[PDB]
């Protein structure tokens, strides 16, 4: 079987930038060489067939060189709308072998998270359950910390964490974090607080209400 | 334009069986070789399996992963490809492709994809609760919870507000998935104007509609 070896793994460019992209076969694969990009959510697209020839309606931008065994994907002037996964892929021989991808990542300047929090709903706690959420929304860079405390102590469990992928326009991320308890558990104490650690502050931002 | 639109997916037990249907529009369907790419979530896409045209006797390969458990197939009569799936496990769990091959053995159009997910966690319709805020621009929220399996599909106002939105990916508890989405819109905006959270579970056949209220 051919295996597809892709390099870097995950790179982060800025805006503007030049590009370069490697695939690599473990046997030769001729001219018989794709490349796709997968936007966040989105499925694979076409850029590049026959090593180099460009897919109709993909910016010139890109661009495709190799023949053989070793393959390189340029893309010019980086733009926000490039953040996504590339994938190589050899039509060769069977079976049809992909590369493991390289994730674009855009780089930008710091952005603090703004950052909301919900008390449980009416609704959830007639069912009986108590989550509070925060949302801690169009931050930069994505490295970022949430902690939990119930009348000023830390609360770890219960505690249920979702990120953004990267955003196609701002190039900023978001996270969402959903601490669930019993109603009667919530009922027990008064302080609800998130708070982030993040590059932006040299101290957690906190938010927070009192039941 | 090239079309391809995938269906059959859903949960099933492991040991169980699910055939998949993709309807091909916008081209030949009988001048081109066929096939079938899954991808499961932050993984590269796996091929499957190749169906070739008459010429070569609807011939077919199949990856090692699959092969002697999935059978691809095609009906010129209605231009669809198919794919059963028997004994399939949990790490059959991924989004299903029905995929063109073009010109230079290329995989050229890709369709939406259709999800399957191989679990032995049973189907529950999502409890949907809307986030209310305890200057300038408001947040607000929903809170899916309770349900299996993904994906539900979450909008606002019934699609017309799409600005302003992060809907974060679902996550797994204890066989249940939770999922969030925040919408952001001028302090002027709301609560005079309604902003409605909808959420589509089709594994439950439901839709539910939450208005956020002060
Ligand atoms: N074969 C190969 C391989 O081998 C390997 C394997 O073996 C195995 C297997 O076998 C086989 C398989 O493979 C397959 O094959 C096939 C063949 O080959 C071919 O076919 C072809 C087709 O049909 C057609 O084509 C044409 C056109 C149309 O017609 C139009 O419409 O198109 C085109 O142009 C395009 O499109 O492109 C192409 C063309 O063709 C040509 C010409 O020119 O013609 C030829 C070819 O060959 C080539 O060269 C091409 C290129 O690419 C360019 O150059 O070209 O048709 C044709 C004719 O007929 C017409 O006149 C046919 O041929 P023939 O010779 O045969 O006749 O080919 C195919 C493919 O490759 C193609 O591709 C292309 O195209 C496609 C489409 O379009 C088509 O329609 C697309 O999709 C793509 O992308 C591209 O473009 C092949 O396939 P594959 O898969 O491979 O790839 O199948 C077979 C069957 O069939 C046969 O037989 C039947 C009966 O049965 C009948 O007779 C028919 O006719 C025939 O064909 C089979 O056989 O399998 C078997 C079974 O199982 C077994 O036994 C065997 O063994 O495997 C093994 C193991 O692993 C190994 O050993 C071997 O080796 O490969 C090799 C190396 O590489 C080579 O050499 C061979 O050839």
């Amino acid at each position: 079987d051919i295996q597809m070896n892709q390099s870097p793994s995950s790179l982060s460019a800025s805006l503007g930038d030049t590009i370069s992209i490697t695939c690599r076969a473990s046997q030769n694969i001729n001219i018989w060489l794709s490349w796709y990009q997968q936007k966040p959510g989105n499925v694979p697209k076409l850029l590049i067939y026959k090593a180099s020839n460009l897919h109709t309606g993909v910016p010139s931008r890109f661009s495709g060189s190799g023949s053989g065994t070793d393959f390189t994907l340029i893309i010019s002037s980086l733009q926000p709308e490039d953040i996504a996964t590339y994938y190589c892929l050899q039509g060769q021989s069977y079976p049809r072998t992909f590369g493991g991808g390289t994730k674009l990542e855009i780089k930008r300047g710091d952005a603090a998270p703004t950052v909301s929090i919900f008390p449980p709903s009416s609704e959830q706690l007639t069912s009986g359950g108590a989550s509070v959420v925060c949302f801690l929304n169009n931050f930069y860079p994505k490295d970022i910390n949430v902690k939990w405390k119930i009348d000023g102590s830390e609360r770890q469990n219960g505690v249920l964490n979702s990120w953004t992928d990267q955003d196609s326009k701002d190039s900023t991320y978001s996270m969402s974090s959903t601490l669930t308890l019993t109603k009667d558990e919530y009922e027990r104490h008064n302080s609800y607080t998130c708070e982030a650690t993040h590059k932006t502050s040299t101290s957690p931002i906190v938010k927070s209400f009192n039941r | 334009e090239v079309k391809l639109v995938e269906s059959g997916g859903g949960l099933v037990q492991p040991g169980g069986s699910l055939s998949l249907s993709c309807a091909a529009s916008g081209f030949t369907f009988s001048d081109y070789y066929m096939t079938w790419v899954r991808q499961a979530p932050g993984k590269a896409p796996e091929w499957l399996a190749l169906i070739r045209n008459k010429r070569n006797g609807d011939t077919a390969e199949y990856s090692a992963s699959v092969k002697g458990r999935f059978t691809i197939s095609r009906d010129y009569s209605r231009s669809i490809l198919h794919l059963q799936m028997n004994a399939l496990r949990t790490e059959d769990s991924a989004t299903y492709y029905c995929v063109r091959q073009g010109r230079g053995y290329t995989l050229d159009y890709w369709g939406q994809g259709t999800s399957v997910t191989v679990s032995s966690a049973k189907t529950t319709a999502p409890s949907v609760y809307p986030l209310a805020p305890v200057g300038s621009s408001v947040t607000l929220g929903c809170l899916v919870k309770g349900y299996f399996p993904e994906p539900v599909t979450l909008t606002w106002n019934s699609g017309s507000l799409s600005s302003g939105v992060h809907t974060f990916p679902a996550v797994l508890q204890s066989g249940l998935y939770t999922l969030s989405s925040s919408v952001t819109v001028t302090s002027s905006t709301w609560p005079s104007q309604s902003i409605t959270c909808n959420v589509a579970h089709p594994a439950s056949s439901t839709k539910v509609d939450k208005k956020i209220e002060p």
